[PDB]
């Protein structure tokens, strides 16, 4: 029985690994950018030993060990493929902003939730930067508004983008000591979901359009057509004027005589809707 | 308790006045098959 | 609808049909609007709408076109519940092993690659490398290959060596398995190895690759690609008060593999080194690992908290401990808890009801009462007319009051009574009016205890609660024939009082009419409650069926006598009113009211008799006070004489002549010798507390103390509760163990000290904690017994067979505890039973056994009868009707589709709660000397030893079998002879329990032969010749010449010849034991029946709970493999071998014994199968091995039954065996044919095989079966369904077992219908599931 691990059989297989000397790596730099296929394989597999320190670096973040250093490679890769040996530079000095470049995108892609654009993820690297010093210096908490003066900033815009970081938390967490019930059966709906609610709003409907087939045959057909409460789509004054009435005063006024007459049959029907408006 | 359209179309029974006891479907059985069919086993009705 | 609920493997070409897109971006809503994006963890495109009726752009949201996709986004339009129905996928680049069958106990992966355990990780991980398609090699596909390895082998061989790493290798393996040809393999090497370890391996490899090939699952299946994801809806992202959201835990592991899948596609299209592709090939193993479960070997941590996040079998798992939401408690819609309250003007079918929560229960009902009346229009106006609280609402409110039986419970249900239907009354107040008889089954008290309601809504439930949960129906209690409904103490007060006898009253000495004048006489205040009179009623008589004579007859009883008689029907004599109506006296007329009368008179007369026991208990104003507390004048005399008797023994102890062991025990027995005396004086002084006078100097009567009235009728408490207030408490025993030698004097009138008090805090601190903790374990004890007992639904009327056991009563000890007429009370009889005489028969058919013939069999002498019991019956999965019993809530028999397994399970876990020398024998009742199953033989001088231990000497009485029966050990004097007189109090038996007697055969010399003087037998006297024997020498203390030999004293003649035994061939020698000593010296004359050597030699739940269970004790008892001659093998070996030597066959083997316990087995003895060898306990699986099957029924019965026995609970014997017949279910074989050597397989699979065979080509392909006992939580593990095996097992261990199996498992059973949500077959439902049975294939 050997021991079974992730980090630790990954250590092992860089271990077996030639070193790189200055003589050779300017050689090996030349006959890659020629377009070879050796080339490529001993010039990536040499400088394995250097993403895995620069990967541990960046410790207690977002990103686990392993996806540090996967993602660190992916820059290793890219930088063999960029690097310019005739300009004279260095070969492990090329390759190092490559590696920080790839790494610092990855937090800010993969650690929240709710991926956010980088065009505004840079301005609140500053803000959580300016926050540390400033907690220390006034041994208080960090207030929303005492930061906007020291960085001259607005009390407008300095609450919207401290309030960005929701810092979203877990829900099948139990708070408490007894976990006896988790949040799932705590949450509602914002929609109606009581059999009660859901039987009013199909009743009415169902009153409505009764209501308005048996209060007159002239009158039905216009307050149809202004309102689609059959089905039909919505129109203006005008635009229902235009093919019939042939005017915009006259569906106006069958409107408001319609409209007397059903606010008559609602009273003495038992709706009380001096009662329910108030 | 435990279903969508069931718990609705008996409250419009109550009012009617004939209680007709549609079967439905419980919600707790549902979302299990959901659960397991998301486990790579796979789980059918063969009536 | 649907059934046949199956479980298979997920094929990479069937996930494809059950998605509808595919996730390919890890972000799921926008940073600044709060909308899905495409092709996301949320995205409408794959999973469906968020609104009703809208798209994601808001170009279609019209209510017209029901399907329809929209030209700007594609998203289908659809109501909001369709995104919990359709799922996605996401294609792996590379394929993944499933963890479900990697790190299960079972490796389903081992076995049938023929690899280890720890081989499969080695290749996944990309450590080790393996060959296949080997061919023409040196290697194989079973051999290993390694870094140094694989690069040596590649140089050397170079074609024909194809080798992979990672998950493609075992993907590779898994596709070419050859499951046809693989057959034939392990069909032709089982019978080849003999070793039973390598053959257990091969058994289980071809019970799992046949399943493959049956069920159609490719065992390349297991291995996965595409795997699917979740429902958004199931991890929703509902936002919260301040704009911050809350995402799901198990959306964090498909994200993460996401994070991981794409980078895997990028690595590969860029001729990427073999180096890092391997890093990344591990980093998805471990992302899929850890999405399926969490917390074993990975054990991911989220971010900003330390704890580990649940999965989707870790949800499984964390569902109510590792259970199902039906399984488990569900929030129901009308219902709702208060305080209760006791009502004595209720009926007993009706209870109470708040005016307030009769308004929230009924409100759907009330809006169809006001649309349908014409008051309310629509139903938006009627919400309004319930919430202002009109004149008018009330009126319409109680017309669906009236016919609408709600339900009624308690938190703790232990029993069927608990859940009872009421007619619910409008009452005004706060709290639930309860019936005050009904308080009696509910078990509860009024203390601020809280019962829920329950509103049933549709028709089909308000029939089946009315008939079924009424509370007039349920009258009898399920257990015992006693009946629930029971007048309580505050009912038994009035009525004790009102039937009372007194010497002298008011009013004594008058005759009256009829029962109108004992009334008008009373209430005018001129005569007494209770006085001598005389009156004539006209009593009817049911004696004849459809006849009710009159008759009138001039009694002399009480006044109040006479007026309780004018409740009882019409239907009882007036002798049953005539005692002193106590508690146990009337619960026996109800239960004889209701068997003579019936139902609908038997309800009427229990109101009218709590109606008259409340009102006569106003009147009669009982209290208690400080002169009720008789303290008797003699207690200061017994406690003053106790006192001086202590007092001598520390005077002695303070010298030494009596050591501290033996004074303990000498003056704990004074205070309990002393305690009887106490109240044995308070009893003699409290009943005849009362000194009455009529024409005459002094007469004594009964007492009416209001403390006596309170015991007497049992109303509260008992005779054990009046000594700690009158006498001492007596000795308060330490929760050690040990108990207290200082007892507590003083008792609760005259004040306890101060160190007294303190003494009675030790036993009650420690019944409190005993209290809480019986909550528990009773609790798990019914949990264990309905979960083997809930497919025993009655399914049947009658099998045909004649198959019962003996049922015989109770006849230990000197008198009965249990008469034939309480155990065969309700049972149908199996054959049919012969009159005592010389050829008569009684039952000609063998029918059921009513009330009716109880007393019948009591005319005739009969004492044994057969019936037939549900453990021996012959159906196939359930139980006949006929084989049941009677014993139910109603009087007749058993109804088809009624679940007697459910009703059995709580009738024995409900009285949980309440559980925690012999030298001479003699005789109490005369009669005659019945000897069975006995041989002895007759001595010259008139005594009888008998040299067997089964003999029972049972005494006979005039007509038949007396109550007095007892055993006669081996080696007994029995001066008494068989068939003799009568004699009360004398001797019939006397023996030795210390000094085990030999027997002899025969008369004559003896020789010992075998005796070594220094090894064996050490002549050894005492101290001035004390003790002068032949003492033999130990086993252990013995030489090393001596180790082997054993002595044995030859019984021959004393003319010369050798003497034998008739019967066997050799002679009949006895054996010389270890520290034995032989009385007669060799060669002299031994008589027959002489001594030849002398040897010499917890309760409650943890009880019940283990006969259940038949766990094997610590020390079990060694039983005789089959009858003949005992003798003893070798001792030289560290054990004592026993050997049997029959007379029909012998047997090559022989059973060793061990040298530990004691052995009390004699050799040249005629020992038998039936009496055990060594003392203590016996284990139950000798008894249904060597005994029978019929055998292990009985020592159940009197074992289980014994302990609820010392409490005074009453359980029928039918919940006990009902139990027993799902133990012996299993059976095992143990001939091959059709399965293999040993298998568990069930009686109904073998007797459907067993029939079958002979009928056919070959009739020897059939079987021999043998019944095996299994415990209640081993035959519960044999549930062929997965969804109620899933509730108790472990749930990644029933699924992963039905998966690789393919099992169809149908809905048949009450535990499986539950999660579902079907009908349950037991009780009404049974006429649903045989019409959906019979319209199926079959016309
Ligand atoms: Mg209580
Ligand atoms: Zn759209
Ligand atoms: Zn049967």
């Amino acid at each position: 029985t050997r021991a079974l691990d992730a980090t630790q059989l990954y250590l092992n297989e860089i271990g077996f690994s030639p070193l790189l000397t200055p003589e050779e790596e300017v050689h090996f730099a030349r006959l890659a950018q020629k377009g070879d296929p050796a080339g490529r394989k001993r010039m990536i597999e040499s400088n394995l030993r250097l993403v895995v320190k620069i990967a541990r670096r960046y410790v207690n973040r977002g990103l686990s060990l392993l996806d540090l250093i996967e993602e660190g490679n992916l820059g290793l890769i890219r930088a063999v493929e960029k690097f310019d040996p005739e300009r004279g530079f260095r070969f492990s000095t090329y390759a190092t902003w490559w590696i920080r470049q790839t790494i610092e995108r990855a937090i800010m892609n993969q650690t929240r939730t709710i991926r956010l654009p980088i065009h505004v993820v840079k301005e609140l690297n500053v803000y959580l930067r300016a926050a540390r010093e400033l907690t220390h210096k006034l041994d208080h908490e960090p207030s929303p508004e005492e930061i906007a003066n020291l960085l001259e900033k607005p009390v407008a815009e300095v609450k919207r983008m401290l309030g960005l970081n929701e810092r979203v938390t877990s829900v099948d967490v139990s708070l408490g000591p007894d976990s006896d019930k988790t949040l799932l059966d705590t949450l509602t709906d914002d929609r109606p979901t009581d059999p009660c609610e859901l039987l009013q709003d199909d009743d009415l409907s169902e009153s409505i359009d009764q209501w308005l087939t048996e209060l007159t045959d002239k009158q039905r057909e216009v307050v149809i057509r202004r309102f689609g409460l059959r089905g039909h789509e919505s129109s203006t004054l005008e635009e229902v004027g235009q093919e019939i009435g042939l005017t915009r005063e006259r569906v106006r006024q069958i409107q408001v005589e319609a409209l007397k007459r059903l606010r008559e049959i609602l009273e003495k029907n038992g709706l009380s809707s001096d009662a329910l408006f108030q | 308790s435990d279903d969508v359209n069931g718990r609705t179309k008996m409250y419009k029974n109550i009012v009617d006045g004939d209680h007709r006891m549609e079967a439905g479907m419980p919600e707790s059985f549902n979302v299990l098959i959901k659960e397991i069919r998301s486990l790579g086993i796979d789980i059918e009705l063969e009536t | 609808e649907f059934d046949a609920i199956r479980i298979g493997l997920a094929s990479p070409e069937m996930i494809r049909s059950w998605s509808f897109g595919e996730v390919k971006k890890p972000e799921t809503i926008n940073y600044r609007t709060f909308k899905p994006e495409r092709d996301g963890l949320f995205c409408a495109k794959i999973f469906g709408p968020v609104k009703d009726y809208e798209c994601l752009c808001g170009k279609y949201k019209r209510l017209k076109h029901r399907g329809v996709i929209c030209e700007k986004c594609g998203v289908e339009v659809a109501l909001a519940k369709v995104r919990r129905e359709r799922m996605g996928h996401i294609e792996l680049a590379s394929p993944v092993a499933h963890i479900w069958f990697l790190k299960s106990l079972p490796s389903r992966i081992g076995l049938l690659l023929d690899m280890t355990l720890r081989d499969i990780e080695r290749v996944l991980y990309f450590e080790s490398y393996v060959v296949i398609d080997p061919g023409m090699t040196t290697l194989e596909k079973g051999q290993l290959l390694n870094d140094e390895q694989y690069f040596e082998a590649l140089e050397e061989f170079g074609d024909d060596f194809d080798a992979r790493m990672g998950a493609e290798a075992v993907h590779e393996l898994l596709n070419a398995i050859d499951l046809e040809h693989e057959i034939g393999r392990l069909r032709e090497e089982i019978p080849q190895t003999n070793s039973e370890t390598k053959i257990k391996k091969l058994s289980k490899r071809l019970k799992l690759m046949e399943a493959f090939q049956g069920s159609g699952n490719k065992p390349e299946w297991m291995v996965l690609t595409v795997l699917p994801v979740l429902p958004p809806d199931l991890r929703p992202l509902v936002p919260l008060d301040g704009g911050r959201f809350a995402t799901s835990d198990l959306n964090d592991l498909y994200r993460r593999v996401i994070n991981r899948n794409n980078r895997l596609k990028r690595l590969l299209d860029l001729a990427a080194p073999d180096i890092i592709v391997r890093n990344e090939k591990r980093m998805l193993q471990e992302a899929v690992d850890a999405l399926l479960d969490n917390g074993r070997r990975g054990r991911a941590i989220t971010g900003s908290n330390k704890r580990p996040l649940k999965s989707l079998a870790d949800m499984i798992k964390g569902k109510q401990g590792r259970f199902r939401q039906n399984l488990l408690g569900k929030r129901v819609d009308y219902s709702g808890r208060s305080v209760i309250t006791v009502g004595p003007t209720l009926r007993l079918h009706q209870c109470g009801l708040p005016k307030k929560m009769a308004l929230e229960l009924f409100k759907p009902f009330i809006f169809g009462k006001l649309e349908g009346r014409g008051m309310a229009t629509t139903i938006k106006a009627a919400k309004k007319m319930v919430e202002r609280e009109l004149p008018e609402v009330w009126d319409v409110l109680a017309e669906v009051i009236r016919e609408h039986p709600v339900l009624l419970n308690r938190a703790p249900t232990l029993h069927r009574l608990g859940i009872q239907a009421f007619e619910p009354v409008l009452i005004e107040g706060k709290a639930i009016q309860l019936h005050p008889l009904v308080c009696a089954a509910y078990n509860a008290d009024f203390d601020g205890d809280q019962m829920a309601v329950h509103v049933p809504l549709t028709l089909e439930a308000q029939l089946e609660a009315r008939a079924l949960m009424m509370s007039t129906n349920n009258i009898l209690s399920p257990a015992n024939g006693e009946p629930i409904i029971v007048p309580s103490q505050d009912v038994v007060m009035g009525l004790y009082y009102m039937t009372r006898e007194a010497i002298n009253a008011k009013g004594e000495g008058m005759a009256f009419a009829d029962l109108q004048e004992v009334d008008r006489a009373y209430r005018s205040g001129q005569a007494s409650l209770h006085a001598r009179v005389k009156v004539r009623i006209n009593e009817k008589i049911k004696g004849e069926d459809g006849q009710l004579t009159a008759n009138t007859r001039i009694v002399d009883t009480t006044v109040g006598r006479a007026l309780l008689f004018q409740v009882v029907p019409a239907g009882l004599p007036f002798d049953v009113v005539n005692q002193s109506m106590k508690k146990k006296a009337i619960s026996k007329l109800i239960n004889h009211c209701y068997r003579v009368v019936g139902l609908k008179d038997t309800v009427i007369f229990a109101d009218q008799l709590m109606y008259t026991g409340f009102a006569y208990s106003t009147i009669s104003g009982v209290s208690i006070g400080v002169n009720d507390f008789v303290i008797p004048d003699e207690k200061a005399r017994i406690i003053n004489a106790a006192t001086d008797e202590v007092k001598e023994i520390e005077s002695q102890y303070a010298s030494g002549l009596v050591t501290q062991g033996e004074k303990y025990n000498k003056v704990i027995d004074l205070w309990s010798k002393a305690n009887d005396e106490v109240s044995k004086a308070m009893m003699a002084n409290l009943s005849k507390e009362k000194v009455v006078d009529r024409e005459g100097k002094e007469v004594d009567q009964e007492s009416f103390n209001s403390m006596y009235m309170m015991a007497d009728s049992g109303a509260r408490g008992s005779a054990a509760q009046i000594r700690q207030l009158a006498g001492m408490r007596g000795l308060m025993a330490k929760p050690d163990g040990s108990i207290i030698e200082t007892p507590i004097t003083a008792n609760f009138r005259e004040g306890l000290n101060v160190l007294q008090y303190f003494i009675s805090t030790h036993g009650a601190r420690k019944g409190l904690a005993d209290t809480a903790l019986k909550t528990a374990n009773s609790g798990y004890l019914t949990r264990r017994l309905v979960d083997v007992a809930q497919d025993l639904v009655v399914t049947e009327i009658d099998c045909g067979t004649e198959h019962g056991l003996l049922m015989s009563p109770h006849i230990e000890g000197g008198d009965v505890v249990e008469p034939l007429g309480e155990r065969v009370l309700g049972r149908v009889i199996a054959r049919d039973v012969f009159k005592p005489g010389s050829d008569e028969v009684i039952v000609p058919a063998g029918t059921l056994i009513d009330e009716k013939w109880v007393d019948f069999l009591e005319v005739m002498s009969v004492d044994e009868v057969v019936v037939r019991s549900p453990i021996t019956c012959e159906t196939r999965h359930g139980i006949c009707a006929m084989c049941y019993g009677r014993d139910l809530a109603r009087g007749h028999r058993v109804n088809i589709g009624e679940a007697v397994g459910v009703i059995a399970a709580q009738s024995i876990g409900e009285p949980g709660t309440q559980l925690t020398a012999a030298d001479n024998v003699q005789v109490k009742n005369g009669g005659t000397i019945r000897l069975h199953n006995l041989k002895h033989v007759v001595r010259a001088d008139g005594a009888l030893v008998a040299v067997s231990r089964s003999g029972e000497l049972a005494v006979a009485d005039d007509f038949g079998r007396e109550r007095e029966r007892y055993k006669l050990p081996y080696g007994a004097v029995i001066s008494v002879k068989e068939g003799d007189k009568v004699d009360p109090g004398a001797i019939v038996a006397k023996w030795d329990p210390h000094t085990h007697p030999i027997v002899t055969e025969v008369d004559g010399t003896v020789a010992f032969v075998g005796m070594e003087e220094g090894i064996t037998v050490k002549r050894q006297t005492d101290e001035l010749t004390g003790l002068t024997n032949i003492e033999v020498m130990d086993p252990k203390d013995r030489p090393a010449a001596g180790k082997d030999i054993r002595p044995a004293v030859k019984l021959i003649d004393a003319a010369g010849k050798d003497l034998l035994l008739p019967g066997t061939d050799v002679p009949a020698q006895y054996f010389l034991p270890a520290n034995a000593l032989v009385n007669l010296t060799d060669g002299a004359k031994v008589s027959i029946g002489d001594v030849v050597a002398r040897i010499p030699q917890t309760g409650g739940l943890p009880r019940v709970a283990d006969l259940f269970e038949a766990r094997r004790p610590k020390e079990p008892s060694i039983l005789a493999e089959i009858s003949g001659t005992i003798s003893f093998g070798k001792e030289t070996k560290g054990k004592r071998r026993l050997v049997i030597t029959p007379n029909d066959g012998s047997d090559p083997y022989e059973e060793l014994i061990p040298k530990w316990r004691h052995l009390n087995v004699f050799e040249g003895e005629q020992v038998n199968r039936g009496e055990v060898i060594s003392d203590g306990p016996s284990n139950p699986h000798d008894i249904l091995r060597l005994l029978g099957v019929s055998s292990l029924a009985k020592y159940i019965v009197n074992e289980i039954q014994d302990v609820y026995r010392l409490q005074g609970v009453k359980i029928n014997d039918k919940h006990i065996e009902t139990i027993l017949r799902q133990m012996l279910r299993k059976v095992e074989v143990s001939e091959s044919g059709d399965s293999s050597f040993i298998k568990g397989d069930q009686v109904e699979l073998t007797q459907v095989l067993e029939e079958n065979e002979q009928l056919g080509t070959e009739d020897k392909f059939p079987a021999k079966y043998e019944r095996v006992l299994l415990g209640i939580t081993k035959a519960s593990l044999s549930t062929e369904s997965f969804i109620s095996a899933a509730s108790f097992q472990e749930t990644t261990r029933v699924l992963t077992e039905a998966a690789v199996t393919g099992k169809r498992d149908f809905l048949r059973g009450l535990k499986e219908n539950v999660v579902v949500g079907r009908l349950i077959p037991a009780g009404t439902g049974l006429a649903y599931h045989s019409e959906r049975k019979r319209q199926r294939d079959l016309g």
